[PDB]
């Protein structure tokens, strides 16, 4: 049997996982009280992912909770599926981070991480074959990105044979919901780069641009627009949850997907997405869910796909399919769209199957990309760092609450670092 | 409802009705209610407590938080194990 | 849970305080004696006790009486702790040193007892509200004596200041010039945040925007207390992007000295308006950008914005405020600093505005906007040049002196405020390196 | 079994034996008659009680006092029933401010029989507990009275338990000239005998009166009243039962460091004056930072111009003791309040179970109170002021005939004015921090 | 049948053991009034463990009840389990406790010691083989630790080879519910170094950290703290009363737990402790059993194990559990901090398994500690005499009784040679 320990950190990374945690109950037939109320029998039969065996049969997520803010567990506590965590884990604090990178990482955040690792060594305690952990977050913004990193990093020394899934927010271009938003993007990002296996770069004008565009929503609300999140991350996590030819868990996807040690920021992808006027009129088959996975239109990063070449595509089909057209629409793709794929790596898809798709439908696919446009994100993000570091803009309550300005730096050299090779490898 | 809090009557400020003779609220020269609760034409009561300027509950109100709570303590959380019950009996109809 | 602990001084302050838990009674539930006629909504700005008699936490200190008698003799002589209301004995008299330096200890001791006694019942202090102007003796130097010892006691929390400025053209006084500076010299090391509101843009607001040429101050601190519950909602309630009083004071304050920011509010119909207008959430972002409801009057096409906070609450869904901000800035007479790319913070709150009985209507959408603009450092000069005028010849400097004034301390406070004009003229020039 | 005997000495000390036994009344069961209309079961009763044949319960106290009026005022008014008639021990002529006559001719015609009168009062007795002297410092009965008195007790009953009650002066408005002349020897001579010695000063009574119970012109009928719950509160543990029972051998153990150091200081917990308690809330923590205010303290001294060497807290009603040891941890941490660097542990905690009983008047009715007793050095400014008082009043040999001409010698000033100066060197000596 | 007399001397340890009786009352099946009311007679079969047999079956403890004060005495009458107490040993003293170390040891304290010692032999041989000799009480105070510990003295200058446990309460770090806790208490402890065999030294602060964290009260009485204790001083004695697989009496506690002879301080601990939320999620095994029995929360004394080297450990568990996970978790926890236990001593842990759950679940386990941590404890009773010993302070009461300095002073000095033994063996 084998386990992955989820933690969230942050006002949007718990609703991140509060919407995710509904999806995963309606998937495994969960309902709000704990128990299993189904229809499947081998729906039962790999609960111990991420679900916890309690004694008479309300299942308990093996997820713990963290936030400076003492709200945001109120507003978790008071949602639809909120009676489902242990109380023991809502490790909270009395305290505002107040958007500060500097106040989550070297202040009260760094007094409430012996705590939060004390539950996360019980929850990864009592499991049998860890594979690892998956923290939500948003990377503009307080709490989830210094806490967020601060935690990543004490558990990746801590479990150094355990891989880590960060499913991060990162800033848009469009708008900015935080104001020194860049400067918690690029002080974040320079411990996700020696740290996690497994990034995932999703853009909130992309989930804008998937809603009006593919879905045809009118008021789109924050319900809505991580469970399009919660679907994806669903979607990942699969192959280690029911049976299916051609399984691929979580560590056989990111052997496959990351060439390179530092490269493995991820842009995801739903793509069996129908708006409800326009569902009735569908012909659900393998060549449009193909076509549907590699357009600039489900791509959840706020960077079209056709400015750089991918390295890596991911396909994680879910539904009762044959898969010899599976094959040969990734050789269609590549042969196709051959500008935008490698050359250096031959076949450069990988491919997975699972029986059982997402309930309400009948064949579904998920899309993990990894390319050379995440360049242009992470190099907006430099620019848009620089425009405030050169003249020391909301840097008094970063050097009042304890930080450094070599290291502001540092993170920014780390950034340029990062931003050369994506240049290098889809120039060749 | 300052009335509905505790039985017997709010304490009631001092009124026309009893101003007793021989006593140093004694004005005179049209007295009415309100310079007795308005509380800077009130002289002090001399020997007692200032006039209130309201009506306040008697004299058998416990003051403050007196946190009673819920649970039923160690004996509680020691003498019995939750085990898991259910009300399954669906009425999904 | 999260506490905030509000001081209201002079006259000024303590009608808008008036004002203020006018508002608040009715928003949150407690009858104007302070019972509750039947949770955690309640213990951010009031506390809880015998009963259910709700105590706010506030300490309306003045150094006279008859503004804290009102309260004392009206219907909300039940509402506030009679100990809390505290009144002196004598006048300030438009007078900086008896507001500071004479009349001052027999008073500072007290509202520091009961501050600290508030602060001791607090689990969590953010920030405190003061509330005051920069006009009379009171607010000019009790404000600034309050700043000192709270800022020496709390250096770790959080002081928001709530000024009303003095107005450039009309004002009340004579020596406003003199005490605006005279304050501000002070408040400026130790304030961290000073929202600040000018009368005559209310004024302007009242006459032109809620349709009535004659409401009276009762309704002109009706608009501040509105102002004050939309700033601190997040706080009191539930949210979208819930925006904390450390949020704002660390996403709205970008250098030491810089903290000025000028409120404006979303609709101020009248309530024979409602009916005939759709009230959109892109349109009501443009009259709070748009040069004319900033209740400060300068003029911000004269300037450069630097940060600016919008909290929108009711009924608004994340991405019409989205298109909003995306509208307001490819418009382009909205001119930011070239070194501030993020010029926004968005707050959303899912509870409309409660309806005093009064002039304000019942709109289910209203954004508080808050501008970091230089602009204001015209404003900053309006007062600078009154100062200078009236320095020129040392009007009115005796009865300050007298009363225990050191006569260099009015030139420190000019070329500190000189000096403040060129840290904004620093911060405003553009990129040429 | 836990029993107490309580004389009263003096105008001041009678007034506040009046007040206190107003509020034990009321208290207990017992009317103020003597009966009790319960129809039962007690035992509570038996602490500051008798049992008579049916009901009588004649209390254990002794009024002296050497003029007639005041003890006149006790057999004329309300409460004559409920004392014994011979427990009213009057003198015949006032002793007028001077110890010398209370304390060199008229004392030894009442002397024993006060003596006798304390005797068989403790033969009522199985476990007699402790002496509650309640004087001044002022008049010549409660200073002249209360010393040789004092004096007389410890050579019969020595190894018991010795508390006092006093009225400490006034640093400013006083009520006799000779309040240092009959302070200086009434302290000199009880200190080598006094077990400890709780102060009251009634300017700080004012002051804590005119703010907290918001009152201009109440009398000492509402000054003594206090002084009734700070007693009442102190000999609670003995009476009801509680969490950490408390007794006056553990309080003499516990308020005092040194033999002669022994002048710990009384606090009173919620004093709102029931108009104001609706107002507020009055938990463990704010009530126990109340005590450490400089403004509730029973007595003028400046808490912060001084160290706390050792202080008892007596939480009496429904007090969760874990929230006690929050506010006491908050208070330790807390740095305006200094205690001597040899002192880790200073802090007391009992808890009873007894709510307070108000009389209808100035207090509101709380089901919490804590009595705060702090032995401190912030005693020692007003020791000053009042041998300053002294040293300029004795200078110029003014008011010595009446006191030489009367049958004291002269020269015992000189020899207090030595005693309290080892007084103020030892209560130097307490303060330095350690350096060895 | 083996026997054991159980004396409550003090306030503290009186109210400790008067609720102890109620406590087991439950796990026997005696009401208030003496009569057996219980559902098993396996239960009945070692009544005469703790109970004396009285005619009609009404069933008497025996216990001694001292104080120097009728005051707890009317108290523990006039209590819940009132009528159950034997009126011969309520010895007590129409005096005062002054909480005085020399009142209680060297003055008219000691002159009630000769009708308890009377007392104590009138049931020393109404009995078979009397093994033990349970007293309760606190260090710092009075009677319980100068009486209290006269007794220890007398009673085993009279019995000297039977084993002794003496259930105190020592003083918190944080707070001070005495001034004379160090002059008590460590001239409480100055007998307790050589003579008693089976110290429990349970400080008050951590059952309140225990009822806040853990239990999560809000109102935490002294019959809330004090029930722990009890239940720990009802499981370490249930091999001697009730059956079970790998039985260890006394004696056998004694052996395996006393590796020095002056190395003796048990850290108490009970670990089926959940509060009543966190109770519904929970999911009892004996994995998670030992965890939160090593967990360094339900431990019952201020001594950090992560600051102190452990030397032997004990679990008595309770229930009907199979043999091979208790003892197989027991080898993974050393296996997994083996540098937190010593190499001196391999194998350094003990588990007794007895069959019958305590009355209201469905097993624990009850946790003994030997370790280092207790050092620490010393160090600051030390210290905490030594600032009051400097000015002799507080000491002409001691004076006046009967003491000297040189007494202190060897008492301080057996405190010092105290500490070098559980930090020597720790420095291997
Ligand atoms: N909203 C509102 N503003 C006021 C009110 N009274 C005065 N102001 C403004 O405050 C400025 C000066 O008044 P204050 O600062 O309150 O004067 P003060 O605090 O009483 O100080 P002193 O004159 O020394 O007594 C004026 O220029 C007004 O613009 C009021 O009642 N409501
Ligand atoms: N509680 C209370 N205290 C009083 C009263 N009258 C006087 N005192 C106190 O007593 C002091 C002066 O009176 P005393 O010292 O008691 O006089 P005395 O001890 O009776 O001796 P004589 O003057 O000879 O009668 C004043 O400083 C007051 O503090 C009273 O009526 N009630
Ligand atoms: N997609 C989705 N996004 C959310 C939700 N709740 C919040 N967000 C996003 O969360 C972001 C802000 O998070 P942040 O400021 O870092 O919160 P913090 O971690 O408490 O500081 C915003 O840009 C929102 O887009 C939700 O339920 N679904
Ligand atoms: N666990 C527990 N501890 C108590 C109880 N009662 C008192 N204590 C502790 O006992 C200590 C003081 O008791 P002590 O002075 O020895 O009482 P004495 O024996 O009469 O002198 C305090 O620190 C209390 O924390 C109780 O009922 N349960």
């Amino acid at each position: 049997m084998r386990e992955i320990v989820h933690l969230q950190a942050g006002q949007c990374g718990n609703q991140i996982g509060a919407k995710f945690w509904e999806v995963i109950s309606d998937e495994h037939g969960i309902d709000p009280t704990g128990t299993y109320h189904g229809d499947s029998d081998l729906q039962l039969e790999r609960i111990n992912v991420y679900y916890n065996e309690a004694t008479g049969g309300k299942y308990v997520p093996r997820a713990v909770l963290v936030d400076l803010e003492p709200g945001t567990m109120d507003s978790v506590r008071s949602g639809p599926f909120g009676q489902i965590f242990r109380p023991d884990n809502f490790v909270f604090g009395q305290s505002g981070a107040g958007n500060n990178w500097a106040k989550g990482h070297y202040t009260e955040g760094a007094e409430l991480v012996d705590s939060v690792l004390d539950v996360v060594r019980k929850e990864a305690e009592s499991c049998d074959c860890l594979q690892g952990f998956q923290l939500t977050h948003s990377l503009g913004g307080g709490t989830g990105s210094g806490m967020g990193t601060l935690l990543i990093s004490k558990i990746r020394e801590e479990y150094p044979d355990r891989i880590m899934n960060t499913f991060s927010v990162v800033p848009s271009p469009k708008v900015s919901d935080t104001v020194v938003e860049p400067y918690n993007a690029t002080l974040s990002v320079h411990q996700l780069v020696e740290n996690t296996d497994e990034t995932y770069c999703i853009d909130n004008e992309a989930l804008y641009d998937i809603c009006f565009r593919t879905l045809k929503l009118t008021t789109p609300t924050y319900g809505d627009l991580n469970h399009l999140v919660s679907a994806t991350m669903s979607g990942v996590t699969t192959c280690l949850r029911f049976p299916g030819q051609l399984n691929a868990d979580l560590r056989k996807l990111a052997v496959n997907m990351v060439p390179f040690p530092r490269l493995h920021f991820f842009m995801p992808g739903f793509a069996p997405l129908t708006s409800r006027g326009s569902q009735q009129y569908r012909a659900l088959t393998v060549p449009e869910l193909t076509q549907q996975m590699f357009d600039a239109k489900n791509m959840m990063a706020a960077c079209d796909p056709r400015h750089g070449r991918y390295l890596t595509v991911a396909a994680v089909f879910r539904g009762r399919m044959s898969m010899k057209e599976v094959d040969e629409q990734m050789l269609n793709v590549q042969n196709k769209n051959s500008s935008y794929f490698v050359e250096w790596i031959p076949n450069n898809v990988k491919t997975a199957v699972c029986d059982i798709p997402p309930r309400g439908l009948k064949m579904s696919a998920t899309f993990i990309g990894n390319s050379t446009a995440i360049q242009e994100l992470f190099k907006r993000i430099s620019e848009q760092f620089t425009a405030m570091f050169r003249r020391k803009a909301f840097l008094h309550w970063y050097t009042g609450e304890g930080m450094d300005e070599m290291e502001f730096t540092e993170a920014e050299s780390n950034m340029n670092d990062l931003g050369n090779p994506v240049v290098t490898r889809g120039a060749c | 409802r300052t009335v509905s809090q505790i039985c017997p009557p709010p304490r009631r400020p001092l009124t026309v009705a009893d101003i007793r003779p021989g006593m140093e609220n004694d004005r005179l020269g049209v007295v009415r209610d309100s310079m007795f609760q308005n509380p800077l034409i009130v002289k002090a009561e001399l020997g007692k407590p200032r006039e209130r300027s309201s009506s306040l509950p008697g004299i058998d109100f416990n003051y403050g938080l007196y946190i009673r709570g819920l649970d039923g303590g160690v004996p509680e959380a020691i003498g019995h194990w939750n085990v898991f019950k259910q009300q399954p009996t669906c009425p999904h109809e | 849970q999260r506490e905030c602990i509000s001081v209201h001084v002079g006259q000024a302050g303590v009608q808008i305080g008036n004002a203020c838990w006018e508002l608040y009674c009715l928003e949150h539930g407690i009858q104007p004696d302070g019972q509750m006629p039947s949770d955690d909504s309640f213990n951010t700005f009031f506390s809880e006790t015998g009963a259910g008699k709700h105590v706010p936490r506030a300490v309306f200190v003045d150094l006279e009486p008859t503004v804290i008698d009102e309260v004392r003799t009206g219907t909300y002589r039940q509402l506030f702790h009679p100990e809390q209301l505290i009144t002196g004995k004598e006048d300030a008299a438009n007078n900086y040193a008896r507001g500071h330096y004479t009349i001052g200890k027999e008073l500072i001791d007290l509202v520091l007892d009961r501050i600290r006694k508030l602060a001791d019942q607090c689990t969590g202090l953010q920030g405190f509200l003061i509330f005051h102007s920069f006009g009379g003796g009171t607010g000019s130097g009790f404000t600034s004596l309050l700043m000192e010892r709270l800022s020496v006691d709390y250096g770790k929390k959080s002081k928001l200041e709530f000024s009303i400025y003095p107005a450039p053209q009309v004002s009340t006084a004579v020596v406003e010039p003199y005490n605006s500076i005279l304050t501000t010299h002070t408040t400026l090391e130790h304030s961290d945040c000073a929202f600040m509101v000018d009368n005559e843009a209310i004024y302007d607001i009242c006459r032109r925007n809620l349709d009535i040429e004659r409401p009276t101050y009762t309704n002109l601190n009706r608009l501040i207390s509105q102002i004050v519950s939309s700033i601190t909602a997040s706080l009191r309630f539930d949210g979208a992007l819930n925006v904390d009083l450390t949020e704002f004071q660390t996403n709205l304050v970008p250098y030491p000295r810089i903290h000025f920011p000028l409120a404006t509010y979303a609709p101020v119909i009248s309530a024979e308006k409602a009916y005939h207008e759709q009230l959109s959430v892109a349109e009501i972002t443009n009259a709070c950008f748009e040069p004319a409801n900033q209740m400060v009057k300068c003029d911000p096409r004269h300037g450069k914005y630097m940060a600016c906070c919008l909290l929108y609450r009711g009924d608004v869904v994340p991405k019409d405020v989205n298109a909003a901000i995306a509208a307001i800035k490819t418009k382009r007479s909205i001119q930011f600093v070239d070194w501030c790319p993020t010029g926004f913070k968005v707050g959303i709150n899912y509870q409309p505005p409660t309806v005093v009985p009064g002039d304000l209507a019942k709109v289910q959408r209203a954004v508080c906007m808050l501008s970091n603009t230089t602009a204001i450092a015209e404003a900053w000069a309006r007062l600078d040049h009154k100062f200078d005028l009236m320095y020129a010849k040392r009007a009115f400097v005796h009865w300050y002196v007298g009363e225990g004034m050191e006569e260099g301390e009015f030139s420190e406070a000019r070329e500190d405020m000189a000096a403040l004009e060129k840290d904004y003229e620093e911060v405003g020039m553009d990129s040429v390196e």
